[PDB]
RNA sequence: CCGAGGGUAGGGCCCGUGACUGGGGCGAAGUCGUAACAAGGUAGCUGUACCGGAAGGUGCGGCUGGAU
RNA sequence: UGGGAGAGGGUGGUGGAAUUCCCGGAGUAGCGGUGAAAUGCGCAGAUACCGGGAGGAACGCCGAUGGCGAAGGCAGCCACCUGGUCCACCCGUGACGCUGAGGCGCGAAAGCGUGGGGAGCAAACCGGAUUAGAUACCCGGGUAGUCCACGCCCUAAACG
RNA sequence: CGAUGUCGGCUCGUCGCAUCCUGGGGCUGAAGAAGGUCCCAAGGGUUGGGCUGUUCGCCCAUUAAAGCGGCACGCGAGCUG
RNA sequence: GAAUGCCGGCAUGAGUAACGAUAAAGAGGGUGAGAAUCCCUCUCGCCGUAAGCCCAAGGGUUCCUACGCAAUGGUCGUCAGCGUAGGGUUAGGCGGGACCUAAGGUGAAGCCGAAAGGCGUAGCCGAAGGGCAGCCGGUUAAUAUUCCGGCCCUUCCCGCAGGUGCGAUGGGGGGACGCUCUAGGCUAGGGGGACCGGAGCCAUGGACGAGCCCGGCCAGAAGCGCAGGGUGGGAGGUAGGCAAAUCCGCCUCCCAACAAGCUCUGCGUGGUGGGGAAGCCCGGGUGACAACCCCCCGAAGCCAGGGAGCCAAGAAAAGCCUCUAAGCACAACCUGCGGGAACCCGUACCGCAAACCGACACAGGUGGGCGGGUGCAAGAGCACUCAGGCGCGCGGGAGAACCCUCGCCAAGGAACUCUGCAAGUUGGCCCCGUAACUUCGGGAGAAGGGGUGCUCCCUGGGGUGAUGAGCCCCGGGGAGCCGCAGUGAACAGGCUCUGGCGACUGUUUACCAAAAACACAGCUCUCUGCGAACUCGUAAGAGGAGGUAUAGGGAGCGACGCUUGCCCGGUGCCGGAAGGUCAAGGGGAGGGGUGCAAGCCCCGAACCGAAGCCCCGGUGAACGGCGGCCGUAACUAUAACGGUCCUAAGGUAGCGAAAUUCCUUGUCGGGUAAGUUCCGACCUGCACGAAAAGCGUAACGACCGGAGCGCUGUCUCGGCGAGGGACCCGGUGAAAUUGAACUGGCCGUGAAGAUGCGGCCUACCCGUGGCAGGACGAAAAGACCCCGUGGAGCUUUACUGCAGCC
RNA sequence: GAGCUAGCCCUGGCCAGGGUGAAGCUGGGGUGAGACCCAGUGGAGGCCCGAACCGGUGGGGGAUGCAAACCCCUCGGAUGA
RNA sequence: UGGUUCGUGGAGCCAUGGGGGAAUCUGGGCGGACCACCGCCUAAGGCUAAGUACUCCGGGUGACCGAUAGCGCACCAGUAC
């Protein structure tokens, strides 16, 4: 049956994207922390 | 006359429609007409502030002329009365020796192709707008000004009016269709007649199809709830509302009187509505 | 082929009967009240409506077959 | 053809009196009600009086033993649309008539449906008295209804 | 109680005898036939339905008889639910 | 040495279950160290509204080719979506961008918020919507509407010529719209042809035939033809379309008018460019100078912005046209022609799936288009089959129990059981014919029954042709033939009687409840006069609503029919400007501290002083309530009646052993041979009752009861048969569980249910297929129960607060 | 965190075929006119049968599954909330 | 109301959201309600090194670890997943 995970390329840049992380004082600091944390990644990447 | 159906089917056999005989054109001025932009109930915050409401019918606003004073001593033709989704009431649509076109409410006995008009000078006449002092005492009135220059308020919805029971200086005295006796400035515009398509409220929707087309979406009694829910919540098997009947909100909704008390128009307000 | 009739199925009318139930007639030596006949002690009757242990009462309109 | 009387009917208007209610003014120890009372109303200012507003219903005097209609019925007043009927002329038609099983229409009040309207009144209902009891009569309240539009209902001491 | 699954039904049995039947008897207010009552006896047998979830019971038609109990009110790593 | 400890290794179960749809396989030939599994041929089966083809998501080299088989592949492997390497994705016209707007997002102005931030008409962003210029064929191992070929076309720049008041983000027009039904004429697609083309074939008894088999088109500017869409013309006036206006709107006259005209699109033809089968031969050659036509069927697609009807009344903006404004008019725009210019990104391959979402090459999920033929009334249904694709990534055997799925069955026909659970029966279409009841629609496919194939003969109406042949469609009437059977296979209601609940179609516990629950039209209370009430928010701002009492919020009830009684003491709500109480504050008699003093400081009575409560009254479709004893009638029984106590007032109508009745399987009647159920009554209703509505009600129901008919392996009562497992052999090979084990019965004993203690009895060692009584078997640190001054959700006249309102 | 799920908003798309035959319209009958009746037309509906599609009624299978909700048969809605 | 040890306490002091609202030294604040006395200080403007905190980095040193330890990572680790 339809599962959880039903990839759409715009939905996920247009949610955990970075130009949605920085608008946000709490996404901002979540670039921070995974910034901090030597994250290779910083935002998840997605093929536009 | 409200058309009346055959029951060829459970739910038409209950099921009334309107007459429509009173309509002349089927298509609205594209001039006058704007997108209606749907809230579904809910406000800038995405909330619902409004329940049970959305998934009607898409409809189109029909721009109404509620100012009417706009266009003082200067007549126009009624050329057609059209429906409009977006009230209980049928509009008109003024074709003004000026050129310009405009929509009306459409009072009770207008004609298509009689001619009205605003003013002071204006004839007491159906669909003639006037300031209430002008307007003879006694006479039935629509469409109400509530202050000066600020648009027709009061009766609007079909088969709605006022009626005119003296005057005391620079305001009037008007009996609101909810009997509630007010006074209203003499400078304020109205329009002579009643509201059209008095046979609105003897409509019998008939089905629960019918009610969503109009938007109005299936509502919960708050006996049918959880605690959590309602008030009425909760309770094994049925129950009684099992303290003073209230809303979702806890505020009790028999008799208890919400208006604000110190509300400064309370000085024109003579009797509260009866009944 | 038709055909007495037999068979399956479904209707219509009539008769007997039926836990129980409704009111009716007669019985009288019972209990309850006293509605009508006199102005019957609130004039009566009537169609209708509601109501009451019961007769009845009251409303609305009608008739005099109402005393004075 | 020429007249006439009349609450005959339908619709739209409009006029005054009175009751109730609301606001104002003035005034105070009771008002109300009955066979007598009580419930009720009244110093939280009633009743009685004056001014004003809202609203509904019914139309005093004329009014009469009267008029009209087939009956039910119909009453302040104006206009409109409309029916029946009586009189004179003796002019036209030339028996075209009377009656009427069925049929159709009308049909007081009460009652019903949808919607308005609600002052007075008032089934139901509540209370006060009377009573042996009083699910009545009398008294203070009071809901349908009484009123309008529309559709039913089709009864009567619908009687002369 | 770091779990010993519960009524009734179905299936499969097996056991006790305080025996329902069949077998052997004593007494009888046992004439006969049919019973009553106690004794010995567990070998085998102990039907089909209606009602109710029912066990139980009542009822129908039979029968030699339509026994009562134990086995975690036998049996859910066998089924039903 | 233990913590159901943590991390790792390795055991057990065990050569055990399984190896992923029962669509299916066999042989021959090649390759190779190795072949059931890779390649080739033949034979067989499966899908064919797909299991075929094409898009869009998503995936991201999986594509092609060469060389490989350690691992991945549920076996094998020489093969592969695997390993290494190389190659492959070509656009002014396809898609998106350099165009437009939608919700929404963002947001100059502005508003708000302790900070972070929240808002906000315009503007901008935002698309699978509007707009917009490419069709056919050929070519590669792999791309093509992209390369090539032919035929067309758009925009930009420049120039030429002719034309004009040119000129805009400003004005107007247009773009610009629903649902259902639908006309005319075409196209896509399809069927037939005795006509045209074609390699061939004549078998096995017949056929050299109007024989069989195969094919008989595609695209194409201008012009023309057919079919449709769009659109009135001229003048005069003009005060409106926030400037201007010759445009638009409005008024008037004149013509035109279901036409014509002008214009746009579709289809046909169209110069020209292509394609072109079966068979045969080693993807290509051939066929072939291929033929390329006629008739019929015909869309849901095109003409289209067509028509009609209906109510629930059906986006925007740009492109486009027109109007003018600054400006500018030797400029500009328009029209034709010519030359030049035309960028970025995508393009492989999977794409109902082994490449996407499901940890897997997972019987699941995934939007759009195409989806042929014949037969069955029709259709995307069903059976077969074309194209195309597959036989499902372990096999070979054996023919036990048992399980699954399926077939049949003597006599009986529900005796089964909680229940006809399940499985039978019934089954499409044409005709005949259909009851209570009813809201007159229905109930109704009621029920029940008759017909159903084929052959010959006769005749009727339609469509396309032409009015005829031919084709296709819809019939009618005779007379015959065969079988057990004619919707001969597949797909396709069992029916009736009667009660409860809910009016109804709908909705719901995703993953144990689909119901009587929720919703529902409808009814009634109630709040709200508009800067509405209410809701969200600290606010701003929103929703309500661009609505205005025939409206909006809240509550209850729940189509409809007939109805909805009595109690206002208490609670709630509404009204009451008296009275009582009441905080801050006003007031300051009086009293105090301190100072030599004026002074400073402090306590402080009467008195005034809100809401709220008290208090007076109203209110039940507001929260709610709606008694008891005793006496009494020509026999008994009973109580119309009376008496009394209590109450705020003591249940009205209707209904009642009920979705409610404890006693209870109440009593009586019905049905049955027998009825704790069911239906009808009765009423001492433990403990119905009138909008938490009362009582009924046609129709409706995968709701829950009762009965009967029909038919049945449900049963008496089981038997046989089929396939997939189970069993045997080859390949691969788990799992929970597991203190260690050399792990028997009885009777006892033991922490009270012993393989492990005692006494007996019995017992050679080890397996395999089977059954489940025991190991208080496995699983889950019992959901029940209790305990803990453990935790949560929910309630309130518990406490104490806070928002909110007064 | 609304790529599952709930609701709403914007913009698109989908629902083979068959059956029933409301209003209306026309013609006729009827009447003072009517109401109304009748036939033909017409094509309404939270209408009927039934695929796609959306469901999830009953049974069986599955239960270290093909699957952390599947499979077979059966069944509901299928122009509409 | 907050701050201070100060939880309304006899509650001053410092700060201030609301209302009232001065004076310039003969001004004013303070020494724990208040009054006198004796004293201390000069509010409603600003700036100011050093001594102090920390350890991304660099270095030195360990009765610190020695690959289940020591940082999560000695290894291409905030990676694979
Ligand atoms: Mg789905
Ligand atoms: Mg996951
Ligand atoms: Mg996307
Ligand atoms: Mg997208
Ligand atoms: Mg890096
Ligand atoms: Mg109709
Ligand atoms: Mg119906
Ligand atoms: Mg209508
Ligand atoms: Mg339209
Ligand atoms: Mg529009
Ligand atoms: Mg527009
Ligand atoms: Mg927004
Ligand atoms: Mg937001
Ligand atoms: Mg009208
Ligand atoms: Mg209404
Ligand atoms: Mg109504
Ligand atoms: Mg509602
Ligand atoms: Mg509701
Ligand atoms: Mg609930
Ligand atoms: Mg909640
Ligand atoms: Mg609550
Ligand atoms: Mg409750
Ligand atoms: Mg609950
Ligand atoms: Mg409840
Ligand atoms: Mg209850
Ligand atoms: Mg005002
Ligand atoms: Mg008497
Ligand atoms: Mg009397
Ligand atoms: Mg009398
Ligand atoms: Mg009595
Ligand atoms: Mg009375
Ligand atoms: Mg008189
Ligand atoms: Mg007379
Ligand atoms: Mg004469
Ligand atoms: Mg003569
Ligand atoms: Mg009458
Ligand atoms: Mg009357
Ligand atoms: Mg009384
Ligand atoms: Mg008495
Ligand atoms: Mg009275
Ligand atoms: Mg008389
Ligand atoms: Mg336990
Ligand atoms: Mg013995
Ligand atoms: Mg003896
Ligand atoms: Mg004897
Ligand atoms: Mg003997
Ligand atoms: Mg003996
Ligand atoms: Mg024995
Ligand atoms: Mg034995
Ligand atoms: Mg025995
Ligand atoms: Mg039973
Ligand atoms: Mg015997
Ligand atoms: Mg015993
Ligand atoms: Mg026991
Ligand atoms: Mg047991
Ligand atoms: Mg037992
Ligand atoms: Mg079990
Ligand atoms: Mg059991
Ligand atoms: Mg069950
Ligand atoms: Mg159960
Ligand atoms: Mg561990
Ligand atoms: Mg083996
Ligand atoms: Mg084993
Ligand atoms: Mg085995
Ligand atoms: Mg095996
Ligand atoms: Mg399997
Ligand atoms: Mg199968
Ligand atoms: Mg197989
Ligand atoms: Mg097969
Ligand atoms: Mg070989
Ligand atoms: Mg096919
Ligand atoms: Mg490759
Ligand atoms: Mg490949
Ligand atoms: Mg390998
Ligand atoms: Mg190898
Ligand atoms: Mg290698
Ligand atoms: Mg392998
Ligand atoms: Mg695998
Ligand atoms: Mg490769
Ligand atoms: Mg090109
Ligand atoms: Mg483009
Ligand atoms: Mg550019
Ligand atoms: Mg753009
Ligand atoms: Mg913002
Ligand atoms: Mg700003
Ligand atoms: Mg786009
Ligand atoms: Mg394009
Ligand atoms: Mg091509
Ligand atoms: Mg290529
Ligand atoms: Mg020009
Ligand atoms: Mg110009
Ligand atoms: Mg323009
Ligand atoms: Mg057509
Ligand atoms: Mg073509
Ligand atoms: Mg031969
Ligand atoms: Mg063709
Ligand atoms: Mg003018
Ligand atoms: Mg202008
Ligand atoms: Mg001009
Ligand atoms: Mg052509
Ligand atoms: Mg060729
Ligand atoms: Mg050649
Ligand atoms: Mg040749
Ligand atoms: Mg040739
Ligand atoms: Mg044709
Ligand atoms: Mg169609
Ligand atoms: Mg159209
Ligand atoms: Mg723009
Ligand atoms: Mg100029
Ligand atoms: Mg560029
Ligand atoms: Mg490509
Ligand atoms: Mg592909
Ligand atoms: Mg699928
Ligand atoms: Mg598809
Ligand atoms: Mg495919
Ligand atoms: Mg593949
Ligand atoms: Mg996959
Ligand atoms: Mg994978
Ligand atoms: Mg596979
Ligand atoms: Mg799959
Ligand atoms: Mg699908
Ligand atoms: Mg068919
Ligand atoms: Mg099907
Ligand atoms: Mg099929
Ligand atoms: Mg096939
Ligand atoms: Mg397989
Ligand atoms: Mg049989
Ligand atoms: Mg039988
Ligand atoms: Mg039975
Ligand atoms: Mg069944
Ligand atoms: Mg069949
Ligand atoms: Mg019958
Ligand atoms: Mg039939
Ligand atoms: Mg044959
Ligand atoms: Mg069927
Ligand atoms: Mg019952
Ligand atoms: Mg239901
Ligand atoms: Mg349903
Ligand atoms: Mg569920
Ligand atoms: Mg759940
Ligand atoms: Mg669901
Ligand atoms: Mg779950
Ligand atoms: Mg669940
Ligand atoms: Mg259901
Ligand atoms: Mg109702
Ligand atoms: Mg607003
Ligand atoms: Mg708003
Ligand atoms: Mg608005
Ligand atoms: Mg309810
Ligand atoms: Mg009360
Ligand atoms: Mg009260
Ligand atoms: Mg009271
Ligand atoms: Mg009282
Ligand atoms: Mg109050
Ligand atoms: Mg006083
Ligand atoms: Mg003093
Ligand atoms: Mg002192
Ligand atoms: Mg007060
Ligand atoms: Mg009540
Ligand atoms: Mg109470
Ligand atoms: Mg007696
Ligand atoms: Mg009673
Ligand atoms: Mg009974
Ligand atoms: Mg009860
Ligand atoms: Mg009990
Ligand atoms: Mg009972
Ligand atoms: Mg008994
Ligand atoms: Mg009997
Ligand atoms: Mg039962
Ligand atoms: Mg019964
Ligand atoms: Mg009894
Ligand atoms: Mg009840
Ligand atoms: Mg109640
Ligand atoms: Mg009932
Ligand atoms: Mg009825
Ligand atoms: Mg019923
Ligand atoms: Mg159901
Ligand atoms: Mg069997
Ligand atoms: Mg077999
Ligand atoms: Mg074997
Ligand atoms: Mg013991
Ligand atoms: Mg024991
Ligand atoms: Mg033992
Ligand atoms: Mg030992
Ligand atoms: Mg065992
Ligand atoms: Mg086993
Ligand atoms: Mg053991
Ligand atoms: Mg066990
Ligand atoms: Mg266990
Ligand atoms: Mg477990
Ligand atoms: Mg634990
Ligand atoms: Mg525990
Ligand atoms: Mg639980
Ligand atoms: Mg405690
Ligand atoms: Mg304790
Ligand atoms: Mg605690
Ligand atoms: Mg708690
Ligand atoms: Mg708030
Ligand atoms: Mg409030
Ligand atoms: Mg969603
Ligand atoms: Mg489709
Ligand atoms: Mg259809
Ligand atoms: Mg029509
Ligand atoms: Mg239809
Ligand atoms: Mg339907
Ligand atoms: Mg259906
Ligand atoms: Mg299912
Ligand atoms: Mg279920
Ligand atoms: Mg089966
Ligand atoms: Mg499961
Ligand atoms: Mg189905
Ligand atoms: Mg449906
Ligand atoms: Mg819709
Ligand atoms: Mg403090
Ligand atoms: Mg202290
Ligand atoms: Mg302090
Ligand atoms: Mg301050
Ligand atoms: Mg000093
Ligand atoms: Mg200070
Ligand atoms: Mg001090
Ligand atoms: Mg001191
Ligand atoms: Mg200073
Ligand atoms: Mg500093
Ligand atoms: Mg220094
Ligand atoms: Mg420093
Ligand atoms: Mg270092
Ligand atoms: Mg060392
Ligand atoms: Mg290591
Ligand atoms: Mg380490
Ligand atoms: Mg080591
Ligand atoms: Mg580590």
């Amino acid at each position: 049956m339809k599962r959880t995970w039903q990839p759409n390329r715009r939905k996920r840049a247009k949610t955990h994207g970075f130009r949605a992380r920085m608008r946000t004082p709490g996404g901002r600091k979540v670039l921070k922390r995974r910034r901090q944390k030597g994250r290779w990644r910083l935002t998840p990447a997605v093929r536009k | 006359a409200v058309k009346k159906f055959k029951p060829y089917t459970p739910s038409r056999r209950f099921m009334t429609v309107a007459d429509f005989s009173e309509i002349t054109k089927t298509e609205p001025e594209k001039s006058l007409v704007k997108p209606l932009k749907k809230t579904g109930g809910r406000n800038n915050q995405g909330r619902i502030t409004v329940r049970f409401r959305g998934g009607g019918h898409k409809r189109l606003y029909r721009i109404i002329d509620f100012k009417r004073w706009d266009k003082v001593g200067i007549p126009a033709k009624v050329a057609a009365i059209e429906y409009d989704p977006n009230r209980s009431a049928r509009i008109a649509l003024l074709h003004y020796v000026d050129g310009e076109k405009r929509y009306i409410i459409a009072p009770d006995g207008l004609q298509v192709g009689q001619q009205v008009v605003a003013g002071p000078d204006a004839p007491i006449q159906v669909g003639n707008a006037l300031p209430l002092r002008f307007i003879p005492v006694g006479t039935v009135v629509h469409a109400v000004e509530l202050e000066p220059k600020k648009g027709a308020k009061l009766a609007r919805a079909a088969g709605t009016s006022a009626q005119i029971q003296g005057r005391e200086g620079d305001y009037v005295i008007l009996r609101l269709p909810s009997g509630e006796l007010r006074k209203v400035h003499g400078e304020c515009y109205a329009t002579v007649g009643a509201v059209g398509n008095a046979d609105h409220k003897n409509i019998v929707l008939g089905k629960a199809g019918r009610s969503r087309w109009l938007g109005r979406r299936p509502h919960v009694r708050g006996a049918a709830m959880n605690p959590v829910d309602h008030p009425h919540g909760g309770g094994e098997g049925r129950a009684p509302r099992g303290r003073p009947p209230a809303s979702p909100w806890g505020w009790q909704t028999k008799g208890l009187k919400t208006r604000k008390r110190r509300k400064p128009s309370s000085r024109f307000i003579i009797a509260r509505r009866k009944k």
